[PDB]
RNA sequence: CGGAAGGGCACCACCAGGAGUGGAGCCUGCGGCUUAAUUUGACUCAACACGGGAAACCUCACCCGGCCCGGACACGGACAGGAUUGACAGAUUGAUAGCUCUUUCUCGAUUCCGUGGGUGGUGGUGCAUGGCCGUUCUUAGUUGGUGGAGCGAUUUGUCUGG
RNA sequence: UGGCGUUCAGCCACCCGAGAUUGAGCAAUAACAGGUCUGUGAUGCCCUUAGAUGUCCGGGGCUGCACGCGCGCUACACUGACUGGCUCAGCGUGUGCCUACCCUACGCCGGCAGGCGCGGGUAACCCGUUGAACCCCAUUCGUGAUGGGGAUCGGGGAUUGCAAUUAUUCCCCAUGAACGAGGAAUUCCCAGUAAGUGCGGGUCAUAAGCUUGCGUUGAUUAAGUCCCUGCCCUUUGUACACA
């Protein structure tokens, strides 16, 4: 019953509004839903060269990139969160369905 | 015969085991996230991977 | 380059079965990577598909390090030429 | 190029005409002769004949060596 | 590589991108071009050859 | 462009101070020395722990000795009565690379010989270049439309003062 | 709110208030005979084209040395040298694509080096709740090119890769010089700043005197200017002319 789905995506407010869509899908649904745990996100930084030949001053490139984490705990039955998350998918947000 | 001397020096270690896969050349090689790949081609499809100069 | 007989009729027949075909750009590389069942080089079937390419019987599109066969409408009638095949028979390219 | 020390030679194969007569041995009757040494091996039985040395008998492919 | 690909082959074409949205067991891609006959060739014949491609 | 001057800018300017180099030793790099080779590149801001180039064999772009074709394709000769290719004892060689030598068995039309042509090349040319990077410069300067001056380059707008 | 200023643009001091200036990116026009063919199957021209300027193996060289400089590291001590006790971080990183290569926890063997099998993790779980350095407290020393310095050198013991000498790297013992606060000249910066002192990532069969971020302690001076070195406009003679 104990269900841990973890909503892994890199954009903030498509993840938000797919949680929030699956909470507010889950009070018309009628079964118990705990909030959004907020896991914290996580950073990679790149320190490149510019100039492709070694002359010149040194150059340092700063890339950045982000990822996020968030998760919604359910005790229900897989019939029903299966025909929740066959609705309404996006490539932006993944979801990793677990039952334990 | 030259297969013999083709396959006598092994390649397990460093440069002669890996190398870019775009160039094909032994200079700036990034081994984290087994990317394998030259910086000039790496800041030329940096885009499309999903790095961007915010700060 | 010289090339076995058996292991030509299966690379033309690999050829014959389906026209597109692709190979990875690696000198020291044993074995074809995709074609594993038959044990063949990777570099005869290069130059067995270079050798068509100069003449003129299919068309080449180039990756990184990869390398990729068009198959022409003289190499149809070529791959049935050699392999004696009826002409009713198409190949899966030509199937919806 | 020309370079100053000279090359070394290849073994250019020596193209023998009707090399497969000198194999067998005829006879007036209806029998063969064969004076070459079979070859026991599982690669290769009676098909490859060994090679008709002076001091051993040796076979092309499979590298096998008889000595007497 | 599946961008550039694609940039590489099509680009006598008339090719602009593509766009992708991921669905399990299915990889539906779209390719958005701009001259939809001249990619098909012959009743979507090269279109049946790079899913080979995808495939091999 | 000023050898005529003003204005505001910066600790790749000063002022009052703070920490270092040069004073001792060591890792490393350049020029010369130099070797069969010490691969090449860049000279005040704007090269010299640099090309992400921290090299025992790859890296090697350099040399010393030895082998492979990895010379597509076309046109005429060779050729299946074998065009071609691999070889153990043992001599040479660095390797048991038949690369050669004493000797013949083997794969079989893929190959071999000449003529055209093609590709291969960290081999040269950044004084031919695309793209990309540094400088002025991260300074506050720059460009159009409508008007006023003529024959026009020009200047008003694009600023006398804070 | 109080002062300066056309009382306009605005500027300064003060009460209250987490702050009365956090840092970075993007960065107009125009140009260099600036670099890159040694990043590129981005490319023009020439050459090579078989005894190959292509490809492969075993070594050498890239390190080399009368000399001059460039970028870095540690000492010249009493503020210090030795031995224990006591007390804290956040960046990170990590079970494979050919491919072997990942983090290590715990009980042992041994002075260290290193070795034996063993459980957890696809990560706010495992290392880990990161007992890091300086620090403070308690012993030994006392002006001696010294217990500071380990430059220099010898012997033995182990790991890594098929293979290390000109020392791949680590451990133990022995050797104890230059260096007494630095001449001319010169570089950087102005508040959690310089500085002391550590730890992760990249380079990684072996891999930090390199580089970048993350931490701890924490100062002197300054709220001005073009005198010195540059850059940007001006008035104007024009020996400055695809300039
Ligand atoms: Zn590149
Ligand atoms: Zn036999």
């Amino acid at each position: 019953h104990r269900i841990r789905i973890t909503l892994t995506s890199r954009n903030v407010k498509s993840l938000e509004k797919v949680c929030a869509d699956l909470i507010r899908g889950a009070k018309e649904k009628n079964l118990k839903v705990k909030g959004p745990v907020r896991m914290p996100t996580k950073t990679l930084r790149i320190t490149t060269r510019k100039t492709p030949c070694g002359e010149g001053s040194k150059t340092w490139d700063r890339f950045q990139m982000r990822i996020h984490k968030r998760l919604i705990d359910l005790h229900s039955p897989s019939e029903i969160v299966k025909q929740i998350t066959s609705i309404s998918i996006e490539p932006g947000v993944e979801v990793e369905v677990t039952i334990a | 015969g030259h297969q013999q001397l083709y396959w006598s020096h092994p390649r397990k270690f460093g440069q002669g085991s890996r190398s870019c896969r775009v160039c094909s050349n032994r200079h700036g090689l990034i081994r984290k996230y087994g990317l394998n790949m030259c910086r000039q081609c790496f800041r030329q499809y940096a885009k499309d991977i999903g790095f961007i100069k915010l700060d | 380059m010289l090339m076995p007989k058996k292991n030509r009729i299966a690379i033309y027949e690999l050829l014959f079965k389906e026209g597109v075909m692709v190979a990875k750009k690696d000198v020291h590389m044993p074995k074809h990577p995709e074609l594993a069942d038959k044990n063949v080089p990777n570099l005869h079937v290069m130059k067995a598909m270079q050798s068509l390419k100069s003449r003129g019987y299919v068309k080449e599109q180039f990756a990184w390090r990869h390398f990729y066969w068009y198959l022409t409408n003289e190499g149809i009638q070529y791959l049935r030429d050699y392999l004696h095949l009826p002409p009713e028979i198409v190949p899966a390219t030509l199937r919806r | 190029k020309s370079y100053t020390t000279p090359k070394k030679n290849k073994h250019k194969r020596k193209k023998v005409k009707l090399a497969v007569l000198k194999y067998y041995k005829v006879d007036e009757n209806g029998k063969i002769s064969r004076l070459r040494r079979e070859c026991p091996s599982d690669e290769c039985g009676a098909g490859v004949f060994m090679a008709s040395h002076f001091d051993r008998h040796y076979c092309g492919k499979c590298c096998l060596t008889y000595c007497f | 590589e599946l961008n550039e690909f694609l940039t590489r082959e099509l680009a006598e074409d008339g090719y602009s991108g593509v766009e992708v949205r991921v669905t399990p067991t299915r990889t539906e891609i779209i390719i958005l071009a701009t001259r939809t006959q001249n990619v098909l060739g012959e009743k979507g014949r090269r279109i049946r050859e790079l899913t080979a491609v995808v495939q091999k």
